[PDB]
RNA sequence: AGAGUGUAGCUUAAAAGCACCCAACUUACACUUAGGAGAUUCAAUUGACGCUCUGA
RNA sequence: ACCUCGGAGCAGAACCCAACCUCCGAGCAGUACAUGCUAAGACUUCACCAGUCAAAGCGAACCUUUGAUCCA
């Protein structure tokens, strides 16, 4: 199944955006724009936030 | 019920049995040839546009042909690609043979025709050429449909034609303040000897482009009318006001207009200068003001409306406070 | 001063006035169908079997501005009309003639396999270089 | 790699080779209707 | 060595066109091929 | 055994017939498949509805339909058709009725 | 001997559009892209050079 | 056995129409991560709840079904 996880910036801003990635996947690192920067920026996921 | 077609439906004259025996479009694009003929074609049913609506010369022809493919270097050229043609020598002989068709159309697509003569056309037989000299090195030319700006439209133009008399007219289609219909003459030359213009009559002396900023882009044309014999003819706008449909009503029986060439003029600082040095008034500024946006009649209750609704119709956007 | 009565309103009729002000519609619909109808001027190319041919075409469907090499003008300059060199001089002759009547815009409506045609290229490379646009500017709203 | 001379050549045998099967099957056709 | 096999399948003749279709045939068959008029299965 | 089949309809259809008045963004059709297509000043939303991309009156009119060269399915069902043959379609558009602006005097500098 | 008479294969096309072909993609066809050839029978609306038909 | 949602017929042509009615399907996946933000005007499953579409504008770029509130 899929599981929904939180990508959080790796631009140092408290900015974190969910998306849905399968579970046998591996953790998922990708280019997001980041409001706050105002700029594309790359998020790590950091934890699980729900199976779905 | 059925209520029978009108006319004969589409799709029906080649309506056979025979259909593996009939040839079909291998290709989209004779598909498309075919869509735009029937789209092309009248119908009986309700459409888009019911709504939205010598022989020596030949034989010459014939022989240069075979000359130039006789040619070998040309035929190494095409077949590399690297040919070309002389874009002066194309343009003279297109002007000489079928020039003056094309300058018909320009005319017709501009409005020209309607709003001059009320849909009576005719053809720019003689090939005019008009230039507004640009400094003293250059003349910008005015073909059928150039832009010049009214800087450089500041002095008169220079006319030339190869022909033999001639009355030559610039007015300005849409430049008019007052009256929507009426126009604005700027220069009109009478009884030209020939091909000189500076021993012409000079009726009305010469004014610049003023189109009014931000009142769009204005259409300049340069009338030349063939001239059996002379006629006498007769800084106001009041005096340069006329309809060039009246007037040449009453020249037509000895007039006949044989070369057209127009322009479009935008606003420039030379307006201003115009405005006010030698028309001596206040220059008007017009705006492009679109309708204000439609909004339903507002409702005591707007349900399911976002907090928006409110804003819709409010016309004051600072806080008020009645009778506080 | 009599000279200074001026309508309120003006009434520019130049039918390319708000299309050069960038402000007149275009038709926005027909998803559809190809090609799409939002321009103000569409060059169209035709090439048949022997002759190759390019308008000028505003929406309306009036042509503007057309060349094409059934003209004797033009054909009288070029060995084979129907090829490459012939694409690309009659190219060049309708930028002539488009900036000598003051379209500077428009947008080209080719198939895939027609864009993907080298003499197609050539044209389109022809009439950029002549100053013709192939790409209308927005609408201004 | 090529040089110019046998590319024009080569451009002049197929322009030849056009016309002489364009010969072919007009006679070909010809004795079909024939 | 091995030898290329190719199949054309053709359906509708009148009298005079099947002679002349394969008369044509006959007559421009290049070098050493094997031609062939069988019928399907 | 036959369970289901309780769906209300859609509710779907012709919102603006011929000649209604149509505001910018009035829903003119709500189709499950393209039974109208857009025709002038139409738009197509996701779900194949159209609406009015300008302020004016509804018409319906048949046009022949030459398909995007990319609609693969509609391109091959045209290269079956008999030489003759043109598909037709209807096609809703909505003439435009103010002008999209006047010039104004503003300043009389 | 007489009649119909006559634009490259077709055109109530006026020197054009369809047709036609090779090259590449195709097993192949087709599509597309590149290229190719082509005619208003001769003299002043008219006479005579060629084709079809009616006879010997 | 069924209870929610959806497709077809009944219900032929705007919409709408039941059943222990005749049949079929779904409780998501694939994709990307502007699949962003805003906003005229509209549709709406006959109420409400909910659910749809969307010009213009800004910003990157050049998507095709399920469930409320409270509570955590
Ligand atoms: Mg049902
Ligand atoms: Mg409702």
């Amino acid at each position: 199944k899929n599981i929904l996880v939180r990508m959080v910036s790796e631009a140092g801003t408290g900015f974190c955006f969910n998306t849905k990635r399968n579970r046998l996947r591996e953790k998922l690192t990708l280019l997001h724009y980041d409001p706050v920067v105002k700029q594309r920026v790359l998020f790590v996921e950091k934890k699980k936030i729900r199976s779905l | 019920r059925r209520t029978p077609p009108l006319g004969p439906m589409p799709n029906s004259d080649i309506d056979l049995s025979n259909l593996e025996r009939l040839e079909k479009y291998r290709s989209f694009d004779r598909y498309r040839r075919r869509a735009e003929q029937e789209a092309q074609a009248p119908h009986w049913w309700r459409t888009y546009r019911e709504y939205f609506g010598r022989t020596q010369q030949l034989l010459e022809r014939k022989q240069a042909i075979q000359e130039l493919r006789a040619n070998v270097e040309e035929e190494r050229a095409a077949r590399l690609r690297t040919a070309s043609v002389p874009l002066d020598a194309v343009r003279a002989e297109w002007e000489r043979t079928c020039g003056p068709y094309h300058k018909q159309r320009l005319a017709e697509y501009y409005g020209l025709y309607r709003d001059l003569f009320h849909g009576a056309t005719f053809v720019p037989r003689v090939p005019l050429h008009v230039a507004y000299a640009v400094g003293e090195d250059d003349l910008m030319p005015v073909y059928c449909g150039n832009e010049v700006t009214p800087t450089e439209a500041a002095q008169a133009p220079e006319v030339t034609y190869e022909a033999e008399l001639w009355t030559l007219l610039l007015t300005s289609l849409d430049g008019h303040l007052l009256e929507p219909d009426a126009e604005y003459l700027h220069w009109l030359l009478t009884n030209i000897p020939g091909n000189r213009v500076a021993e012409g009559q000079v009726t009305c002396p010469y004014l610049p482009p003023f189109p009014a900023r931000g009142s769009g882009i204005h259409r300049l044309a340069f009338l030349l009318f063939k001239q059996d014999q002379p006629i006498d003819f007769s800084y106001q706008l009041a005096q340069r006001t006329f309809r060039t449909f009246d007037f040449y009503k009453k020249h037509q029986e000895t007039m006949t207009p044989a070369g057209l060439s127009f322009f479009q003029c935008r606003w420039d600082d030379s307006v201003t200068y115009i405005f006010h040095q030698l028309l001596d008034m206040r220059e008007p500024v017009f705006e492009f003001v679109r309708p204000p946006p439609y909004h339903p009649k507002q409702k005591r209750f707007p349900h399911r409306q976002p907090l928006r609704y409110l804003d819709r119709y409010r016309d004051s956007h600072e806080p008020t406070y009645g009778i506080y | 001063v009599e000279n200074e009565a001026v309508a309120p309103e003006f009434t520019n009729r130049n039918p390319r006035n708000l299309e050069l002000l960038s402000v007149a519609r275009k038709e926005r619909g027909w998803r559809t169908v190809f090609p799409s109808r939002e321009f103000w001027h569409r060059l169209r190319v035709i090439r048949t079997q022997h002759h190759v041919e390019a308008l000028v075409e505003h929406q309306n469907g009036k042509v503007v501005v057309s060349a094409s090499t059934r003209e004797w003008a033009i054909k009288k300059h070029l060995y084979s009309t129907r090829n490459v060199v012939a694409c690309e001089s009659i190219g060049r002759v309708l930028a002539q003639r488009c900036l000598e009547a003051g379209i500077n815009f428009m947008v080209y409506q080719p198939t895939p396999w027609e864009a993907a045609s080298d003499s197609m290229k050539r044209l389109q490379s022809a009439m950029t270089e002549g100053g013709v646009v192939l790409r209308e500017p927005q609408r201004i709203y | 790699e090529l040089t110019f001379e046998e590319t024009e050549r080569r451009a002049l045998l197929l322009k030849k080779w056009s016309l002489y099967k364009q010969q072919e099957r007009k006679m070909e056709r010809d004795t079909i209707r024939a | 060595l091995t030898t290329h096999e190719r199949v054309v399948q053709i359906s509708g003749l009148s009298a005079t066109f099947a002679e002349i279709f394969l008369e044509i045939i006959q007559s421009s068959l290049p070098e050493g091929v094997r031609l062939s008029v069988k019928e399907h299965t | 055994k036959n369970l289901g089949g309780k769906s209300s309809g859609r509710r779907q259809g012709i919102k603006k017939m011929e000649g209604h008045y149509v505001h910018a963004g009035n829903i003119i059709a709500t189709q499950r498949h393209f039974r109208w297509h857009p025709g002038a000043h139409v738009g197509v939303g996701k779900n194949k509805c159209l609406y009015a991309l300008e302020e004016g009156i509804v018409r319906y009119t048949k046009e022949v339909y030459v398909p995007h060269p990319r609609n693969t399915e509609a391109v091959d069902l045209i290269t079956r058709l008999p030489k003759g043959a043109v598909l037709y379609k209807t096609f809703v558009h909505v003439v435009p009725a103010k002008p999209e602006g006047t010039f104004k005097l503003v300043a009389m500098l």
